């Protein structure tokens, strides 16, 4: 198909790559829905501790987004409703038990492409799969009444230690095709299936268009795909969904039941046997990674190391948009003149370290910042990792200074926190640009 | 004892890397940091510093032996502590003086200036950090070394202290410190000295550390007469292009040798610390303007016939292009802006060298002008990018 | 040629804002935004180009000693003549723009009330009188001085916009840091001092 | 009335808080004598213009208010220039075009329009005197520092023996150039707002 | 009410113009006197006559200083109003001035006035010296000076630079009392009657007759002074007048 | 002499400048009347020469807009959707109009200056704002420093009001003395404790002020209101008293007073969520209006709570009415707290700050505070404290209705 090659980026050579073979996985007894992963989500609860819930049953609604329902991935008893500072809903936890579930309408594989948009929207909202969609700009769940003319299906995963989408999709090719047909019916415009060169199941609808993206990590991001195919703005909003959610949509519209099975790459430098494992949405990571990690102080992350949630405490559960569990060591050690020693076993975008001389090396990366917090000195690292047609240095300076208008002018509305992960990685000042971008976007949305 | 917390933290972080871990997304971070960047830049000027000390000592000894001999030379040596200390530490001041004695004299002339600038600038930085409750940034090492390497060997210590005070406080600290200013601090201090005490940073009695010696430098000699006027009065030999390239000429400590500066610049550019685009723009501008002046010609201004390679090897052009024009904070933040910034620096430097009789060299003034005008270059580039975005990138 | 040299000197070598500190009030007040600075610079350019030649003609015809009549010199009316002429020109331009060219008035006519009695125009006219210029020389000098003022204000606006990331101590934030920035800009512009173009 | 007339000195400075009368402050401050004469001229011109505008404030047509005020200011400045040429010829020559530029000085016109137009003659005169006093305070401070540190002299009287005259002090040439006035005014504003935080900008 | 506006504006303009014109016309004479006395004080200072106060300056200048006009091309005295003469304006005017070629223009002055003004210091029915105004381009501006020459026309009694804009300390040393006093006793011309005054870098030999110590670190200003003197002692300058004076032109 | 020539030239130059300026004005400046269109209605159009402010022009025309701060760009309640014309948006206007509202076209009437043709759309509700001359009925003191005043419209186009709204009243120049104030013995003892009657007011300029209402919609042709005397602060008694407050306290029965039309958007949402009311002092008026509207006109079954904060027992009013309402309907529960009760009060119930006592008593054990609509009205400090407490309880701004102004 149409191929776009990315030259600027960074593929992190972190040790402990997955085996790319699907395993049965452990048994999960607790499944949680995280309330802080949904942008601008103020929850109105519909269940209480000890309540019995079925699969695909509403647990809470969104005050700011009326009609959006967040349903239970599993059937069982609500055990905890974790609320943090200012009573922010950290997570709703359910102990798994039973087979009771909610069911919906089902159609043949030859009818989905012709299904009514209103019916598709109603079924998705009722089942809770609607939350799979994310709107760019602002990376929020789309409004029920809203519609978009560009739906981006991320069929490729370039995140470090990420599962190969082809292996997962080959098992559920029929479900993927059904989901593509449903998305083609739902979209007012086109469905851009963004993938690597390797072949995938193909939909026959003229709306669905396959686009091949090549290059380092940023090539696999829906933000990059949107920038290169359907540039987004306040007047042009695109939707984003991943291949697993497309398979779930196809299964829902084919069988009438919510599909909560996921394939997640459990991989990291401190993982004995990194590989892909079957699990359930919101699965407890303390149980998923049980008896599989080397001894010592480690951090479990839902999502990639570049962009993920530290799976600890109430947040120790798989995220809604995460298909990966990364276990890393905690780099709290202090060494004498560490900043001056030759860079053997040290990774860097710059060539200031000896490590870059040894090609093919894999680094047992830790969670250390490799330096203190300093002011931003633009030595040119951001341009090496930003492929989008933007001025990363000036955009990041605007984000640091909190100039929302200038940031929007410079293209902050086309970006998600995952888009600035590599900028955060390569910053010598140790800025966390994802938080700055989120604050700027929140201010822009509140003002507009 | 919280008052000295900033100093204690600076010392502790210098000795040991902090054990801090990431708190949010991007749980892994790049190994490079400001400490390593600044230390790499600081080490990249070590060959230039050492050759500068050697050349200062050699030129001073040659001038002393050319002016005085015998008991008069002994009296001069006894009259100058820079000389009798070198003699005390085993360094002969005679004509048959070795590289060790020349380096020792260069050290006696350079280390006091470096220590003074470092102490004063560090005091100002520490005062600002303690009063404003901040941590100490790492760029002061580079600022101090670069300031110390671009001044005549015979600069008064109080003048050096005033210059570093101006460059640090007025150009950087009042703007928030490292990474928060628009001007080059070292060049700002040097310009303060330039425009406040010209007699000590210009003329014929400051570029050679010999008592009673008056000798013009290569740029001044070329201005007076032309290429044929390049003669080293101390040795009575013509100044060859090879001599100027290797650094066997009078001038500032760190500017003389283009070869050592090229080595250091190559290292830092390979490591990616210094922008090669700025260097390319500077070279393009210098070559273009020099060739234009050569083609136009002039029967009165000998400088009009200076070739681009002579421009490269003369003055502080190489030092400025490699270490002063590549300051990331004072340069443009876009690639096209960097190209324009370098071209402007080169053009302005050649223009000040040629059509400005007051100042033999203009690299510092050119870099200051380019620092002033770089934000406009990046603004133009950003406006073009914004127009493209509003056009949806042609979609 | 002579006119090219005069234009270059009046743009770079003879910079009103930094060399002569002319118009520094509006210079430091309107330099917050680059677009506003560009508009103000264009307004200053047009006002100077339309004022300096008219002032030159008036001076040659009347205020010059003995020009109007033998044994009579009216050089003591220089200041009022020039300032009144400038005030009339600025107001009539601002009104004709507001009437016939709404977009031109919006782009540039907004700043004209601030240029009505600006120090830059009066200083340029005073220097022109203190020197010896013809009509074409006065036109070129006015255009060049306006261009130099525009360059200075635009550079200051760019620097100030870049300083959004800076952390200026309180008390120095605003007017004081603008003054320090202007001083550094003057240092940078001193590079052309030795040129005798 | 003492507080009212002294308020412009520090509380509401025409150069430290208001951006007015900066050209003369930056240029004339090379010598303390020139700064003093400029201060006196500005005080006199501002006071007289305010007094006359207040005298005929009611009868001034609005359509030509700017021209009517500028005519009075220009006439006063012309008289002052002729006086400074007749006496203090050297000071007049040193001042050069800035004596004439006093007309376009922002302080005079701003005070005339804001205060003298809607105030009684004596209060307008006092307001002009106070504004000129504050402008002169700033000018005197800057000029004192510049002259002292650039020539070792105050009002032409040697205070620091220069090396060129067998002394011990080397004058700071930068104090006779443009950047010195800018830096001095910036740091003066810094000190003023440090001792009066209420004037700190946001 | 246009009539009221016209009445008020014309009345205000009338009163303002009345007072302005009265002040200007009344002070015209005082201003002219001030400028004249400013020139006279410097002329007397270079002549070597001590004068303090305006009255003393005027009296001494009238008693001793005698202005005269000299034509450069011929070197003979020319009748005219020497006292109220402006050589700068005359040079600026093309009709009364002459353009100089590149070879001729050693001092980098575009125009040369056809008629210059000199000052004879009368000791009483006798001239003791002649003061010549010279000027030449410096590094930053044009420097003007008065050179006092004995009646023999080959000795410098004193020199003073009354208008310059060079950098203080480096180029302003032309106004240094020691540097100016060093000029006394120098010979403008050698035995061959040619420009012999020289500014020598790194000082001058002790007992030298035509050598003057240069300005330390100010070679450009020293070169400007050298060019000024070389031009103004040549044929295009006061060369012919000095040659005439050497043979009793003044006496 | 040259004096005559100089004078002639000066006069000629000045006259030429003046004539040129006058001719330019005559031939360029348009003196035609400016037309303002309201909702594109020819009948509802205004014609006025350039100058002044749009708020003044509209007031002269007859349509009234909220002017709580009386100009100066402080309240921001004056908002008009100018579809075209009116110029750009001023920085002072931007302080209360967001970017989205500005894009929609909202502008401040008191800040926008009318100079050329402008078209603006105004909601029909504005046409319901009218100016009346009400008659006083009762001015009996209701507390130590809080009084109840009942102004009745003279049956002239009495536009129905909405619960929670406020009116605007203008008091011209006048002079009043605290002696004329009516104070029964119970409150007069406290008043004379510090001889507060020594104060007097002399207003030399008409003053316009906005005051909340206290009558539920079921009340026809009646405007009840509560007024708190703005006595000088105890720390600085030398300062003058409150102009409008003293004037209102100095009114007499039967006197005619000018009032404006309905204003404000402090209305209750048409939902079934629980309502919590936080009133204090003068806030009792709007809180009572809301409660009576919800319990009499609508008779809603929603759970309702009313927490009122009084400085002392003597400052408590409508206690009998609220107790009767609570007895009639258990869905409404009231709990008053005394922040600074006097020794004579002998209060045995809730004390302390209203927000703190409410948080400790009810919201602490509440399961879903975020689902409760919190209406509040009181002093600015009380409003800030309650808002901070609710935010700490994770209550969004949508469910919190307050008269920010
Ligand atoms: C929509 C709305 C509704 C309102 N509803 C009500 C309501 O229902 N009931 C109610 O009582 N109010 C209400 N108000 C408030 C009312 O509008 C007045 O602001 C308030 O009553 C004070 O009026 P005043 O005449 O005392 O004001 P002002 O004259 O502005 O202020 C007088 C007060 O200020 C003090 N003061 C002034 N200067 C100083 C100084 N330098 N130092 C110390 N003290 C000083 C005086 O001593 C006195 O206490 C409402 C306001 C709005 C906007
Ligand atoms: C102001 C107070 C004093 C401080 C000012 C500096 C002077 C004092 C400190 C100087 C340091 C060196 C100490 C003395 C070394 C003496 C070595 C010796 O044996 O004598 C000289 C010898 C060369 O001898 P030779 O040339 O054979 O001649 C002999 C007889 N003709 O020498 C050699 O063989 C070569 C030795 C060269 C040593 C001098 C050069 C040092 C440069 C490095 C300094 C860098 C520091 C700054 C950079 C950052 C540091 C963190
Ligand atoms: N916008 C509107 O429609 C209305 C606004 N108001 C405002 O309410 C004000 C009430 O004034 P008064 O009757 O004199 O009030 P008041 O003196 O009677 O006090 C009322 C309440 O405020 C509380 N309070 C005061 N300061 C507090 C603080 N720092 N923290 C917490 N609680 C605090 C007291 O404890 C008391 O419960 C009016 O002056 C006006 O500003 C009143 C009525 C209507
Ligand atoms: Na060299
Ligand atoms: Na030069």
């Amino acid at each position: 198909p149409h191929m776009i090659t990315i030259k600027k980026g960074l593929d992190l050579p972190i040790a402990g790559t997955p085996s790319q073979v699907i395993s049965d996985g452990k048994a999960i007894k607790k499944v949680a829905l995280l309330g802080e992963e949904y942008v601008g989500m103020r929850p109105t609860m519909h269940v209480r501790v000890g309540d019995e819930v079925k699969k695909a049953q509403i647990l809470f609604e969104d005050k700011k987004n009326p009609g959006v329902k967040f349903t239970s991935p599993v059937s069982g008893k609500v055990v905890e409703i974790n609320r943090g500072a200012k009573r922010v809903l950290q997570s709703v936890v359910i102990e798994v038990a039973g087979d009771d579930q909610v069911t919906f309408d089902k159609f043949e594989a030859n009818q989905l492409a012709s299904l009514n948009r209103d019916a598709i929207k109603t079924q998705l909202v009722e089942s809770g799969l609607w939350t799979a969609f994310r709107t760019r700009p602002f990376s929020k769940v789309p409004a029920i009444d809203s519609t978009s003319e560009a739906i981006f299906v991320t069929a490729m995963d370039t995140n470090p230690l990420a599962a190969e989408p082809t292996v997962v999709i080959n098992e559920q090719s029929e479900a993927f095709v059904a989901g593509l047909d449903v998305l083609s019916a739902l979209t007012t415009g086109k469905v851009y299936v963004c993938k690597k060169g390797t072949s995938l199941p193909r939909s026959q609808q003229p709306n669905v268009e396959e686009h091949v993206f090549d290059g380092p990590h940023p090539a696999g991001l829906a933000g990059t795909h949107m920038h290169f195919l359907y540039p987004v703005s306040a007047d042009h909003v695109a939707w984003s969904i991943n291949y697993q959610d497309v398979i779930a949509v196809g299964q829902l519209f084919l069988t009438g039941e919510l599909y909560t099975q996921r394939v997640v790459s459990l991989a990291g430098p401190v993982v004995n046997k990194p590989r892909l494992v079957r699990t359930v949405m919101g699965a407890s990571l303390e149980q998923l990674v049980d008896s599989e990690i080397m001894p010592g102080e480690v951090r479990i992350i839902s999502g990639s190391v570049l962009s993920g949630t530290k799976a600890t405490g109430p947040h120790a559960y798989l995220g809604r948009y995460h298909l990966q569990v990364s276990v890393l060591r905690e780099g709290r050690d202090k060494e004498l003149f560490g900043w001056a020693m030759p860079g053997k076993n040290k990774f860097s975008v710059t060539r200031s370290f000896l490590g870059h001389l040894f090609k093919g090396q894999v680094y047992n990366m830790t969670t250390t910042t490799n330096g203190s917090d300093r002011s931003m000195v633009p030595i040119g690292n951001y341009e090496k990792v930003m492929p989008l047609d933007m001025e990363p240095t000036l955009l990041l300076r605007d984000l640091c200074a909190g100039d929302s208008d200038s940031a929007v002018r410079l293209g902050a509305l086309e970006l998600d926190e995952e888009d600035l992960a590599l900028c955060t990685f390569v910053c010598p000042g140790k800025y966390e640009y994802g938080q700055l971008l989120r604050e700027c976007l929140d201010k822009i949305e509140k003002e507009g | 004892h919280e008052k000295w917390f900033a100093l204690y933290e600076a010392a502790a972080t210098l000795f040991y890397t902090p054990g801090l871990v990431t708190k949010r997304s991007s749980h892994v971070r790049d190994s490079v940091d400001l400490k390593r960047i600044m230390i790499m830049v600081w080490l990249a000027v070590f060959p230039a510093m050492f050759w500068g000390m050697y050349n200062a000592g050699g030129q001073a000894i040659a001038a002393l032996n050319h002016l005085y001999s015998g008991d008069q030379l002994a009296a001069i040596v006894a009259g100058n502590w820079h000389y009798w200390l070198t003699e005390m530490l085993g360094g002969t001041m005679s004509s048959d003086a070795g590289w060790g004695s020349k380096m020792l004299l260069g050290a006696t002339y350079f280390l006091p200036i470096y220590a003074t600038v470092f102490i004063v600038g560090g005091f100002w930085e520490v005062l600002f950090c303690m009063v404003r409750k901040h941590e100490v940034n790492e760029g002061f090492f580079v600022t101090s070394i670069l300031f110390a390497l671009i001044v005549p060997p015979t600069l008064p210590l109080w003048q050096a202290a005033l210059g570093i005070t101006f460059g640090v406080v007025v150009a950087k600290e009042v703007f928030g410190g490292t990474g928060r200013n628009f001007l080059n601090p070292a060049l700002a201090g040097r310009a303060f000295l330039f425009f406040a005490y010209p007699a000590q940073i210009s003329g014929d009695l400051v570029w050679t550390a010999a008592d009673g010696y008056s000798g013009a430098t290569a740029l001044s000699q070329w201005a007076q007469g032309g290429a044929g006027a390049l003669i080293n009065n101390a040795t009575g030999q013509t100044i060859t292009w090879m001599d100027a390239f290797i650094g066997n000429i009078p001038g500032s400590i760190g500017e003389v040798s283009t070869l050592a500066l090229m080595i250091g610049a190559a290292f830092i550019v390979y490591m990616g610390i210094a922008s090669w685009r700025i260097i390319g723009g500077v070279m393009i501008g210098m070559i273009l303007l020099s060739t234009l002046f050569n083609v136009i010609g002039s029967d009165t201004n000998a400088m009009f016939n200076m070739p681009w390679h002579w421009h490269l090897v003369l003055g502080g052009f190489a030092f400025g292009m490699f270490f002063m024009a590549t300051d990331p904070v004072s340069a443009s933040f876009t690639n096209s802006g960097k190209w324009a910034y370098g071209i402007l620096i080169g053009v302005m430097c050649v223009l000040i060298r040629v059509v400005n009789p007051a100042y033999p060299e203009g690299m510092m003034l050119a870099i200051l002008f380019a620092n002033l005008f770089a934000p406009l270059f990046d603004h133009v580039v950003v406006e073009r990018n914004i127009k493209r975005r509003l056009a949806r990138y042609g979609k | 040629e002579h006119y090219i040299s005069l234009l270059v000197k009046s743009i770079f070598i003879e910079n009103m804002a930094l060399s002569f500190f002319l118009g520094m009030c509006t210079f430091l007040a309107v330099s917050k935004k680059v677009k506003t600075s560009f508009g103000l610079g264009i307004a200053v350019i047009v006002v100077l180009t339309i004022s300096v030649p008219v002032n030159n003609l008036v001076y040659n015809l009347v205020l010059k000693p003995d020009a109007l009549v033998e044994g009579v010199d009216l050089s003591f009316l220089n200041f009022i003549t020039f300032i009144g002429v400038i005030a009339a020109l600025v107001q009539i331009l601002e009104m004709i723009l507001d009437r016939f060219f709404p977009p031109l008035y919006n782009a540039l006519g907004i700043f004209l009330p601030l240029i009505t009695v600006n120090c830059a125009i009066f200083g340029g006219v005073s220097f022109m009188v203190q020197r010896d210029y013809s009509f074409a020389e006065s036109v070129v000098y006015g255009f060049g001085s306006g261009v130099g003022w525009m360059l200075a204000i635009v550079a200051l606006a760019g620097i100030r916009e870049k300083m959004k990331y800076s952390d200026v101590p309180p008390g120095l934030r605003g007017l004081g840091i603008t003054f320090i920035t202007a001083g550094l800009m003057a240092l940078g512009f001193m590079s052309f001092s030795g040129v005798q173009l | 009335l003492k507080k009212s007339v002294l308020a412009p000195v520090l509380d509401n400075n025409p150069i430290a808080l208001q951006v007015l009368g900066v050209c003369s402050a930056l240029a004339v401050t090379t010598k303390l004598e020139t700064a003093f004469v400029m201060t006196l001229a500005v005080m006199f011109v501002t006071a007289l213009s305010n007094f006359f505008v207040s005298l005929i404030r009611n009868h001034i047509p609005n359509s030509v208010r700017i021209i009517v005020q500028m005519a009075i200011i220009a006439s006063l400045v012309i008289v002052v220039d002729q006086i400074l040429k007749a006496y203090l010829y050297d000071i007049s020559k040193q001042l050069s075009v800035f004596v004439g530029l006093i007309i376009t000085n922002c302080i005079v016109m701003g005070r005339a329009e804001a205060f003298a137009m809607k105030s009684e003659p004596i209060p307008s005169f006092i307001d002009g005197i106070g504004n000129g006093l504050g402008y002169g305070f700033v000018l005197m401070t800057v000029g004192f520092f510049r002259e002292l540190l650039g020539s070792g002299k105050l009002f032409g009287l040697e205070v620091l023996p220069l090396i060129s005259n067998g002394g011990w002090y080397q004058p700071n040439g930068l104090m006779l150039l443009a950047p010195s006035a800018f830096f001095l005014i910036g740091f003066m504003i810094w000190a003023i707002r440090t001792f009066k935080p209420e004037q700190v900008e946001a | 009410s246009i009539k009221k506006t016209l009445f008020v504006v014309i009345a205000l303009s009338l009163v303002c113009s009345i007072i302005v014109s009265a002040a200007a016309v009344g002070l015209r004479d005082k201003q002219k006197e001030n400028a004249a006395l400013d020139k006279q004080s410097k002329i007397l200072q270079v002549a070597g006559i001590e004068a303090k106060g305006s009255k003393q300056i005027v009296e001494l200048f009238n008693k001793s200083i005698e202005p005269r006009l000299v034509d450069f091309n011929t070197g003979d005295f020319v009748e005219g109003d020497a006292a109220n003469y402006d050589q700068r304006k005359a040079a600026k005017e093309a009709s009364e001035s002459i353009k100089l070629t590149a070879e001729q223009d050693k001092a980098k002055i575009q125009r040369r006035a056809n008629v210059g003004v000199v000052y004879l210091v009368k000791d009483g029915d006798k001239t003791s010296k002649v003061i010549l105004p010279v000027h030449g381009n410096g590094l930053w501006s044009m420097m003007y000076a008065f050179v006092a020459v004995e009646t023999d026309g080959n000795t410098v009694s004193g020199l003073t630079y009354y208008e310059q804009g060079e950098t203080p300390g480096l180029g302003g040393e032309v106004e240094n009392p020691a540097w100016r006093a060093q000029w006394v006793g120098k010979k403008l011309f050698d035995e061959n009657h040619k420009p012999a005054i020289k500014i020598v870098k790194g000082g001058a030999p002790q007992g030298s007759e035509h050598g003057v110590d240069g300005l330390s670190g100010a070679t450009l200003t020293s070169n400007g002074v050298q060019n000024t003197f070389d031009f103004w002692l040549g044929d295009m300058g006061f060369g012919p007048f000095l040659t005439k004076v050497r043979d009793g032109g003044l006496n | 002499s040259t004096i005559i020539f100089g004078v002639v030239m000066f006069t000629l130059i000045i006259l030429a400048l003046v004539l040129v300026i006058l001719f330019a004005k005559s031939k360029l400046v348009p003196t035609g009347d400016i037309t303002i269109s309201i909702n594109g209605d020819p009948e509802k159009a205004i014609v006025t020469q350039p100058g002044g402010k749009l708020l003044t022009a509209l007031a002269g025309a007859g349509v009234f807009v909220s002017s709580a701060c009386g100009g100066g760009g402080s309240c921001g309640q004056c908002r008009v959707k100018i579809k075209s014309g009116g110029g750009d948006i001023l920085p002072t206007e931007l302080d209360h109009i967001s970017k989205g509202e500005a894009r929609e076209g909202e502008r401040l009437a008191c800040q926008v200056a009318v100079k050329a043709d402008m078209d603006l759309e105004l909601p029909e509700e504005i046409f319901g704002v009218k100016k009346w001359e009400c008659t006083v009925i009762s001015n009996d003191n209701k507390a130590t420093f809080i009084k109840e005043l009942k102004l009745a419209i003279p049956d002239g186009e009495s536009v129905p009001f909405r619960a929670g709204g406020y009116i605007q009243i203008e008091a011209p120049a006048h002079h009043v003395k605290y002696a004329d104030f009516d104070v029964p013995e119970k409150y007069r003892g406290d008043w004379d404790k510090f001889n507060l009657f020594r104060y007097e007011s002399k207003v030399d300029e008409p003053i316009i002020r906005a005051y909340s209402m206290a009558n539920y919609p079921e009340e026809f042709g009646i405007i009840m209101l509560n007024v708190r005397i703005a006595t000088p602060p105890p720390n600085n008694p030398n300062v003058p008293p409150g102009q409008m407050s003293s004037y209102i306290w100095s009114l007499k029965a039967g006197d005619k007073c000018t009032i404006s039309g309905p204003f404000g958007e402090f209305f209750a949402k048409d939902t079934d969520a629980e309502m919590v009311f936080i009133g204090g002092g003068a806030g009792m008026a709007p809180m009572r209006s809301h409660i009576f509207d919800q319990l009499k006109r609508l008779k809603s079954k929603r759970k309702m709570s009313y927490w009122y904060g009084a400085r002392s027992k003597r400052e408590m009013f409508y206690v009998e009415d609220f107790d009767g309402l609570a007895a009639e309907n258990d869905n409404f529960v009231w709990h008053c707290a005394l922040s600074d009760p006097q020794p004579e009060d002998n209060w045995t119930g809730y004390t302390g700050f209203i927000h703190n006592v409410l948080y400790e008593n009810y919201l602490k054990d509440h399961e879903a505070p975020e689902d409760c609509e919190y209406y509040m009205c009181g002093p600015p400090m009380m409003n800030a404290a309650v808002i901070n407490m609710l935010k700490n309880l994770g209550v969004e701004e949508e469910n919190i209705l307050l008269d920010d102004f």
